[PDB]
């Protein structure tokens, strides 16, 4: 039987990978960060409250100018906010109201959204007609589209619930690259700062690091006991943090190919919806199902602070590119800006 | 394409009443605030009236206030300028101007072709251009300077300075909308700068396509005031 | 105050957007959101045609009441990752064919379509997001179940069934088996209706169940529920 | 059911290419992350709050 | 003997010892429990509720009317301990009487509004009245308050007290043989809202049992408390009305001569008028603290 021999070879390769990870570990992150000063208590106050959504907010994305937001709620509305003045720049009605994710282009010219319609819709913000119109609808995913991230004005990587990540060309609307290898539904997506690699967390309790231009999984990261819902690179792009339903956040290294630290507390039993890093990467902000966001010392696994003030589950998180503020979206149809 | 077509102009006896229409096509007319800007045969842009989206805000120039009426009908995409008691200083070519206002928007971006109407026989921000007509060699850089009585820099960091180029026999177009921001469809050889009350507009590698009258307009507060107009010759 | 002309115009645009969002929300609040569920293509299609690729939107109006019916078929993914999107639906319309009690699912060995429907109903009814959501259970194809129960007894599906091979008794037993999966009988109620291939009163039954749900929502809004 | 051999070959190929990866010691990993955190600690507004004059969300 | 001209009208009043022996303790209990209940309920409405709807607005206005009717009870107690003697003056008695009558009528009006609101919740579920905004509820409530003010401020233009035999009389309910708007308002504010409330409650019960919705336990609780509020309204406002009707019959038959027969009906009227304030004391328990969604 060749299948039994190949299963044995796969088990041997997994054992070799585990042994390499174990022998490559000498001193944990906690053991070397215990000699550095803690961040103390991080106190953040709600500076702005963005009202206007009438259903649960499922996703957000900050602009690269650190002032413009896009939010997605089950109203079927993509609202673009001026976070400084709490002004609604745009209100984009969606054909399908079952939106799970929204992205904002780095140039600021486009927004994306998607969800249970299995379609990533690109919207042109800066048109000559003065309205926001659908640039195109990206079809080809057979499951719900759970995350999308713009690479540039013409490239976008979409996470989906068909256990598949996809890279798209927005001029042609075609499937440029398909990323396969996940067993469970891919729920999260994060692009590297150089936008050469990206990580995706799925429902198989596994995180995979992909190469955009090669279309293959380079490394696979395990350690979670439940479905990974959130993922985010470290600001230098050498590490990333995941958030899952087991009330634990893990930090993984790309170069060490191993988990570095777990961010869990005994009083936390609910799942984690969103994971974001501060500008320096010292603070790890995680949104939970128990209605508040917990700030974590990313180097010491210490609860630096709590962002409480949402009456429902905090579904989405985002730190501005200048690190000035963090915005929390929640199922109570509200967005809050914290400093 | 975006198009604004004006109608209703003509020869009018003094004290008469005429109504101007501005048919809009190719853009979402309801979401745009709309301006009326007239230009007398002495070649000077003058703002007349403004109506916001939803007709919630209406402003008039002090010389037409209570005497002109601006209105819009969004179902048929038409802008109206109901004028009564027309006097000889109202003899101008009226432009219907398209402007939208949000963060990062580019108001005054599209101007209509204009309709010509002929009449037979203190606290405002003064906008000043020192040079009214200067000759320029094509292929060489030129600078057009503008000054304002009040500082156009606001507390929010925006300097509300607009640069318009009006080629001979053409409607004005927007080049720079907030003192530095290049407009859409205009070349990168146009650059705006300045601070406070002093302003400049640099045109490196000038071509015959840039020949016209250059106007500086403020949008810090109503009424919107234009410069006298710097004309480039040769 | 301390705003420029462009700032004031942007604020006015934001207020126009706020108003338009408010009429959109008021229009959406009067619509009835229905989540259409069932094991495979059993009775969803005939129900959809009687009322009127990811999620399918079905719109129909009955007695000046607009209905939004969502079909989550062909969404072969983990339900728990997207079933919370329908937490606020008015009711769940569950379609179960009555004639597939002897059929095999053809996906697993010794797998019964009726038991698959029963486990799907158990997962949906006892879901954490549908604690107070009423279920309009439809037992479809009662004519085929009429004509095929004589040839094939129901005991091949339920070994504990000891009743006679009559349509009424077996249908009552089937309905009892489906309602026994409800572990939250103190906070939700299950509406069971038997539909033929061409049944006209299904829309009226849905309207009555939705009206009961709307009465309950009105009472909890006024503090009586 | 002969198509599962191709999937098993793909899985063992993926495991083989994932195994042959140069890995740095986790102590070096901790060193680089601490160095990045300390090198950008002053320019982190959330970690070190800026005065109300420099806060756009005042 | 007891004869007294108030506004040049032939009539008579009484100062009974049983007033002193009954009214102060029952009004003390009514004030203490109604004050605690109404203040607590107002606290939850003001702070604990997140976003209250139109029905909660009507319930808040009912609580406000009940609280304002309660907080003028110590003055009634002070008038009652000294056997119908008012020692406060001209303007405070007019405020007390006007405020008592106005908040009684407003409490009744908002009970009727809550009953009709629940009628439209149950009997006409898809009606546009069940989705009115907070601004519409504000306008409707302001109009109802203005109606109550317009119907009640006739008490503020009356020269008061009455000072019969050196004893200041602070009462808007004097048995006098002249047709008055105040007595007609007293009878109307029972009989017409009684009919509206009974019709609404009966139709709500009939609809909840015709749709077989009464099988639910919480629907049983709602049906029970609808019956409770109807019964509380009846037992709190019927006795004073029937005693006032008996007074009307005595005035029609006997007139204002030999007032020794009016003493018993006057005493009974004031004892049964205490039940009106008992209604406002019991209103929080049967309206807000019994709501499952109420914190
Ligand atoms: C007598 C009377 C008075 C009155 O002014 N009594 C004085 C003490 C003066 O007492 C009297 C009597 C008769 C003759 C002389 C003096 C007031 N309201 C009413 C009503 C009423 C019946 C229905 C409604 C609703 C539509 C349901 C409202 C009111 C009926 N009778 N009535
Ligand atoms: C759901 C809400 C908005 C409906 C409100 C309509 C009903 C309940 C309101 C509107 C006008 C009100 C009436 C106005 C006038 C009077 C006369 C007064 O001496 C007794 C109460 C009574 C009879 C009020 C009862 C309640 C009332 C009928
Ligand atoms: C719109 C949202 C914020 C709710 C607003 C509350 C409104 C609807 C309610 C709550 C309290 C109410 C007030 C309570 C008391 C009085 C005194 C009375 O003599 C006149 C009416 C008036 C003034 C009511 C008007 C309506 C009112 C203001
Ligand atoms: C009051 O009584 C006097 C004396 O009998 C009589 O003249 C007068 O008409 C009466 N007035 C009324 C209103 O009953």
């Amino acid at each position: 039987s060749e299948l039994d021999q190949l299963r044995q070879e796969a088990e041997q390769l997994k054992n070799q990978i585990r042994d390499a990870r174990k022998a490559c570990a000498d001193a944990t992150l906690s053991q070397i960060t215990n000699n550095i000063d803690p961040v103390g208590r991080i106190q953040m106050r709600t500076r702005r409250t963005l009202r206007g959504h009438l259903a649960k907010i499922y996703a957000m994305h900050w602009g690269t100018d650190s002032r413009l937001l896009v939010s997605a709620s089950q109203d079927g509305k993509l609202i673009i906010w001026d976070s400084y003045t709490t002004n609604k720049v745009h209100a984009i009605p969606l054909r399908s109201s079952w939106v799970m994710t929204c992205a904002y282009a780095p140039s600021g010219n486009y927004v994306a959204c998607g969800g249970l319609d299995n379609i990533c819709s690109i919207y042109n913000l800066k048109t000559r007609e003065g309205n926001v119109r659908v640039s195109r609808e990206l079809a080809g995913h057979t499951g719900y589209l759970s995350c999308c991230r713009f690479l540039d004005d013409n490239q976008i990587v979409t996470s989906s619930g068909d256990t598949t990540c996809a890279l798209w060309d927005i001029e042609t609307g075609q499937q440029t690259t398909t990323f396969t290898g996940h067993t469970g539904d891919v729920m999260s997506l994060s692009l590297a700062p150089d936008t050469r690699l990206f990580v995706s967390g799925a429902c198989d309790a596994s995180a995979k690091l992909w190469d955009v231009r090669e279309g293959m999984c380079r490394q696979t990261f395990t350690g979670h006991e439940s479905d990974i819902n959130a993922i985010c690179f470290f600001p230098n792009g050498n590490a990333f943090a995941t958030g899952s339903d087991d009330a634990t956040c893990r930090l993984f290294d790309l170069r060490a190919d191993q988990e570095l630290m777990t961010y869990s507390h005994d009083n936390i039993i609910c799942g984690i919806t969103s994971v974001s890093f501060s500008k320096s990467g010292r603070l790890l902000l995680a949104g939970y199902d128990d209605f508040n966001c917990n700030v974590w010392d990313a180097l010491k696994a210490d609860r630096a602070g709590v962002l409480a003030g949402h009456d429902n589950r905090v579904s989405c998180l985002g730190v501005t590119d200048d690190g000035m503020a963090v915005a929390t979206g929640s199922w109570d149809s509200f967005l809050k800006i914290w400093n | 394409d975006v198009q604004l077509v004006e109608s209703g102009g003509g020869l009018v006896q003094p004290g008469g009443s005429r109504k101007l229409s501005c048919s809009a096509s190719g853009f979402a007319f309801s979401s745009f605030g709309m301006h009326w800007v007239r230009q007398a045969p002495e070649k000077g842009l003058e703002w007349v009236a403004y109506i916001s989206s939803g007709s919630g805000t209406i402003y008039y120039a002090d010389t037409v206030k209570g005497r002109f009426t601006i209105s819009r009908d969004d179902p048929k995409n038409t802008l109206f300028l109901q004028m009564t008691s027309l006097r000889s200083e109202d003899t101008a070519m009226y432009y219907c101007v398209r402007s939208i206002y949000y963060y990062g928007s580019s108001p005054f971006d599209f101007w209509g072709q204009g309709t010509t109407l002929t009449v037979s026989s203190g606290s405002d921000i003064v906008m000043t251009q020192a040079t009214s007509s200067v000759p320029v060699t094509p292929g060489e850089s030129v600078s057009i300077s503008c000054r304002s009585s009040k500082s156009l820099l606001h507390s929010n960091g925006n300097t509300y300075l607009y640069w318009f180029l009006q080629r001979p026999g053409q409607s004005p177009q927007l080049l720079i909308y907030r003192m530095s921001n290049l407009a859409s469809g205009v070349p990168d050889r146009f650059s705006g700068s300045g601070s406070g009350t002093a302003f400049t507009l640099t045109i490196s590698r000038l071509e015959a396509e840039d020949v016209g009258v250059y106007y500086c307009m403020q949008h810090l507060e109503y009424p919107l005031t234009f410069g006298a107009g710097t004309k480039l010759e040769l | 105050c301390t705003l420029s002309a462009e700032d004031k115009a942007a604020v006015e645009r934001s207020k126009m957007i706020d108003r338009n969002l408010r009429e959109d929300g008021e229009k959406a609040a009067r619509e009835v959101k229905l989540l259409l569920l069932g094991a495979g293509e059993s009775g969803k299609n005939t129900i959809v045609k009687q009322m009127k690729t990811g999620i399918v939107e079905t719109h129909f109006t009955f007695k000046d009441l607009h209905f939004k019916m969502f079909d989550v078929g062909a969404q072969r993914s983990e339900r728990k990752k997207w079933i919370h999107c329908f937490e606020g639906v008015t009711a769940i319309i569950f379609c179960v064919a009555l004639s597939d009690y002897d059929l095999v699912l053809a996906e697993d060995e010794e797998m019964n379509r009726m038991h698959a429907s029963m486990k799907l109903f158990d997962s949906i009814c006892n879901n954490k997001w549908f604690t107070d959501t009423s279920i309009i259970l439809f037992l479809n194809k009662k004519d085929l179940f009429e004509e095929k129960i004589k040839k094939s007894p129901l005991t091949i599906c339920y070994p504990e069934y000891a009743g006679s091979n009559t349509y009424e008794e077996a249908a009552a037993y089937i309905q009892c088996q489906f309602e026994d999966l409800n572990k939250r009988k103190d906070t939700k109620e299950i509406y069971t209706h038997f539909t033929c291939s061409t049944d006209t009163k299904n829309v009226q039954f849905v309207f009555d169940a939705v009206t009961d749900v709307i009465i309950k929502n009105n009472l909890k809004d006024c503090g009586l529920f | 059911n002969t198509a599962s051999i191709a999937q098993a070959r793909k899985l063992v190929e993926q495991l083989k290419m994932e195994a042959n990866i140069d890995r740095i010691k986790v102590s070096k990993a901790a060193a680089d992350l601490m160095a990045y955190c300390e090198a950008h600690a002053k320019e982190d507004p959330l970690l070190t709050p800026v005065p109300a004059s420099e806060n756009p969300f005042r | 003997d007891h004869f007294l001209e108030i506004d040049k009208k032939n009539c008579c009043v009484f100062r009974d010892d049983f007033i002193v022996k009954v009214l102060p303790p029952v009004l003390g209990l009514e004030f203490i429990f109604g004050l605690l209940g109404n203040g607590l309920a107002l606290w939850i409405f003001c702070f604990h509720l997140k976003s209250w709807k139109s029905s909660r607005i009507f319930l808040f206005n009912l609580a406000v009317a009940d609280f304002l009717l309660i907080i003028c009870l110590p003055f009634l107690m002070d008038n009652y301990v000294r056997r119908w003697d008012w020692k406060f003056g001209d303007i405070p008695c007019r405020l007390m009487l006007f405020m008592l009558a106005m908040n009684r009528q407003g409490s009744i009006i908002f009970l009727t509004v809550v009953a009709v609101d629940r009628y439209f919740r149950v009997v006409h579920p898809h009606h546009a009245l069940n989705k009115i905004s907070n601004r519409t509820a504000a306008i409707i409530s302001c109009l109802l308050w203005g109606i109550t003010i317009g119907l009640t401020v006739h008490l503020l233009k009356k020269k008061m007290p009455i000072q019969n035999g050196g004893a200041n009389l602070c009462s808007s309910f004097s048995i006098c043989h002249t047709f008055q708007w105040h007595e007609a308002m007293f009878l109307l504010e029972f009989f017409l809202p009684l009919g509206i409330i009974l019709f609404c409650s009966a139709r709500i019960i009939w609809s909840l049992r015709q749709r077989q919705m009464d099988r639910h336990a919480k629907i049983k609780r709602a049906i029970t408390f609808i019956m409770v509020v109807a019964i509380v309204f009846v037992i709190c406002f019927l006795p004073s009305v029937v005693v006032r009707i008996r007074i009307f019959w005595l005035l029609h038959t006997s007139g204002t001569q030999n007032c020794e027969v009016y003493r018993s009906v006057d005493l009974a009227f004031f004892i049964t008028l205490s039940f009106t304030y008992m209604n406002s004391m019991l209103d929080p328990v049967v309206y807000y603290f019994s709501s499952p969604s109420f914190n």
